[PDB]
């Protein structure tokens, strides 16, 4: 049950330069890391967080390293500086896993309530959302089987929490506060609509791909159950949305019906004020 | 920057403001105000208020630091 | 041996750590340390500003703990970098942020074994985005009275330092201490990430979100009549026939733009039944 | 309404101070208590016998009040 | 300096700065204290003398 965080990129900044000591320490390619912050509601936020000094064998890729003198110490440090900010999870980049993850999450779960792995982006180029978040999940199956453990997707998000901007908006040295209906629409139109559809072509290479060589989650227990969710509208010709079109006589009728009387109020603004100082700019001008 | 101008107005505005009285006016938006601190000040006031507003000693708005007539 | 106009190139997670080492810095005036690498004469850079304990008792020379010192660069070592430190940093977010009369004693106290050690004033409750109180100082010294205190090598980095010059017993402390020039690094190895997750995230997210609509025009359009009667007091107020008014009291426009795009809202509003259907 | 010790920073309610002595009370309180026997009575003999049955022997034997079983003077 | 002026005085170092031409009492309180305006004299009637 957990919605959203909210990230500071304090700590993410952290993960950049510890992004700068991957790349020169040697053959550690992913940047791995434990996310520290505290439990408030379904909404938290993190504040703080540490990279791990962390090696994974490609063979039996289930070896972690987090080692308690990097622990134990280090969370009587940031301890001492703080009692509030303690560990929540952890992260490591890439977009989907690692099959070291789980018992990853297993480790710290003696520490915490609900050790959350939130896997991270390092350099973002996505169709989709930033850094996630997924909980300790137990859905098993209706198998009756031993349980299952694997960490699921748990919504989050990139939230701002305070002030924090007389850094970040004064680096901002570019952007503008644009008042929606000054393109900022179109640029949601590219991202919905392009960033949309293109993972509407990710959903065909789930039902191509899974119709093709996908074995039991080609239709476990969700595809169809939100083929009902495809099935609000997905009809044939036109899809005869027959209530929707007087029904949209009565939408089209208050966008019509502002836009005449008001724009021709609009006309009174810009028409009537116009021609004044128009002509007393131009006639008072000799 | 005019957007930068006007939101720059109302940023160490309204979340702890302190209040003062107004006491006389030497110039343009510019005055003295005594306050309930129990001291008085010559500030530079803004140009946001309009100036006939200022006939009485009136509750008025100030900054803490910057004390200033909002 | 000689003066020189220096430079520091900041990484950005150090104000990071300021802005949270003041913004959760309660104003009680506390002291940290600065770790960033001396790279030449004529800069520096800092590439961290780590955090301190709860010294809940005074700002002082004696607040630091040398075993958090060595424990703390052994966490550098057990990480990719063990860095070396360049100075100190304090917070003084209560009042005009300027230097501390324990500045003026921890400050060679530091300064002793290090090199520059610049001091770092802080104060984020002075405002959100539009001040920006970040603040360092070199103490020069009456040992140094014998030559001018003029390095000026490189000039108009110190002339734009010294385009303030205004902090009240600053300015009288000209004496004993002159300023460095603070640029921001050429973050963009963050700044674009910064950027993509700064506009990825904070218009709409997946931006399937919004594509509320109609009520809040119906709010707003009551709005957008319930000035209109006395946005058109102004042609009365227009009505002085042959000449009569100063300055026109202009309130033509705040009710123009907001019908503007307001009602461009309002009709790709209406458009995105048939854009998100088709 | 008592004395305490606060931190000028945190403001928190720190000690107790064992310096609540209240002024002309504790002044008022006679220490050297001067030497008078009963010899130096003389007349209200009678007066010192109701005297001590209604004062001195309150403050010793409430007993001698209570076994009996109303009150003391 | 004139006697019993008010100046302007920086917070900086108290340096003496600039000079205020002022009045000093409660001049606005009760200094412009009148009635202002009213009406004519036709509305007496008899109190001539
Ligand atoms: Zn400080």
């Amino acid at each position: 049950a957990v919605q959203k965080v909210v990230v500071h990129p304090l700590v993410l900044l952290s993960v950049v330069d510890h992004f700068n000591r991957i790349g020169k320490v040697g053959n550690q390619k992913r940047v791995v890391g434990v996310l520290l912050g505290s439990w408030q509601k379904k909404v938290l936020d993190v504040s703080n967080s540490f990279a791990v000094p962390f090696d994974e064998d490609d063979k039996d890729d289930s070896v972690w390293f987090l080692d308690h003198d990097y622990l134990e110490n280090m969370y009587g440090m940031f301890k001492k500086v703080n009692a509030r900010e303690r560990i929540v999870g952890w992260y490591h980049t890439g977009p989907k896993l690692h099959k070291n993850d789980i018992a990853i999450n297993e480790l710290m779960k003696r520490y915490c309530p609900n050790s959350v792995l939130v896997i991270i982006d390092v350099k973002p180029k996505d169709l989709g959302l930033p850094t996630e978040a997924y909980i300790s999940v137990e859905e098993v199956h209706d198998d009756g089987t031993p349980t299952s453990k694997t960490f699921e997707h748990v919504t989050s998000e990139i939230g701002a929490e305070e002030a924090e901007e007389v850094g970040v908006e004064h680096l901002l040295r570019d952007i503008k506060d644009t008042t929606v209906g000054t393109l900022s629409q179109r640029i949601t139109n590219q991202v919905h609509g392009l960033k949309g559809l293109n993972s509407k072509l990710l959903d065909i290479r789930s039902y191509l791909e899974k119709v093709a060589t996908g074995k039991l989650p080609i239709n476990h227990q969700i595809i169809y159950q939100l083929q009902d969710v495809f099935n609000l509208l997905p009809d044939v010709s036109l899809q005869e949305f027959v209530k929707a079109f007087y029904l949209k006589t009565n939408d089209q009728m208050v966008v019509v019906y502002l836009a005449s009387l008001i724009r021709s109020v609009v006309a009174l603004h810009n028409l009537i004020n116009n021609k004044i100082a128009n002509r007393d700019a131009e006639k008072k001008e000799g | 920057e005019f957007l930068h101008a006007q939101e720059e107005v109302k940023r160490i505005q309204s979340i702890p403001l302190v209040i003062g009285q107004f006491l006389e006016a030497v110039d343009q938006n510019t005055a003295i105000v005594g306050s309930t601190t129990g001291s008085n000040y010559y500030v530079r006031i803004l140009s946001t208020i309009d100036r006939e507003l200022l006939k009485p000693n009136a509750s008025v708005a100030l900054h803490k630091h910057s004390n200033a007539l909002v | 041996a000689v003066d020189t106009a220096e430079q520091v190139y900041i990484s950005s997670l150090a104000l990071l750590k300021m802005l949270k080492h003041g913004r959760a810095g309660v104003p009680m005036e506390v002291m940290g340390l600065m770790l960033g690498e001396f790279v030449d004469d004529y800069t520096v850079r800092v590439i961290d500003v780590f955090a301190m304990p709860q010294s809940g008792t005074g700002v002082s020379v004696e607040a630091v703990d040398p075993v958090f010192q060595a424990k703390m660069l052994d966490m550098l070592k057990q990480t990719g970098r063990p860095e070396m430190v360049v100075g100190w940093y304090h917070s003084h977010p209560g009042f005009g942020c300027w230097l501390s009369g324990v500045d003026i004693n921890t400050q060679q106290s530091f300064e002793a074994l290090s090199e520059r050690a610049v001091a770092v004033v802080v104060d984020p409750i002075q405002s959100v985005k539009g001040k920006v109180v970040i603040d360092a100082f070199r103490l020069i010294n009456a040992n140094m009275m014998v030559l001018g205190h003029e390095p000026r090598q490189t000039t108009s980095n110190l002339g734009h330092l010294n385009k303030p010059s205004i902090q009240a017993l600053i300015h009288g402390l000209n004496r004993h201490y002159y300023s460095i020039t603070i640029n921001y690094r050429k973050n963009e190895l963050e700044q674009k990430m910064l950027l993509n997750l700064h506009k990825k995230s904070w218009m709409e997210g997946l931006t399937l979100q919004d594509y509320v609509v109609k009520e809040m025009l119906e709010l707003a359009k009551n709005y957008n009549k319930a000035v209109e009667e006395e946005d058109k007091m102004t042609p009365e107020q227009l009505a002085i026939k042959n000449v009569g008014k100063q300055d026109p009291k202009r309130h033509l426009e705040e009710h123009v733009d907001v019908l503007m795009t307001s009602n461009i809202v309002q009709c790709l509003a209406a458009m995105l039944d048939t854009v998100v259907f088709k | 309404g008592d004395l305490v010790g606060v931190n000028k920073d945190s403001y928190l309610i720190l000690e107790t101070l064992p310096t609540e002595y209240d002024s002309r009370v504790k002044a008022m309180e006679v220490d050297e208590r001067p030497t008078e026997q009963y010899s130096d009575i003389g007349g209200l003999d009678k007066q010192i016998q109701e005297l001590v049955e209604a004062i001195v022997l309150p403050m010793n034997h409430k007993e001698k009040f209570e076994n009996l079983g109303i009150q003391p003077p | 300096v004139t006697p019993n002026c008010r100046v302007a005085l920086r917070n900086d170092s108290y340096t003496l700065h600039k000079i205020l031409p002022n009045k000093v009492d409660p001049l606005v309180s009760l200094m412009m204290v009148e009635k202002v305006p009213d009406s004519t004299y036709e509305m007496i009637g008899g109190l001539d003398k």
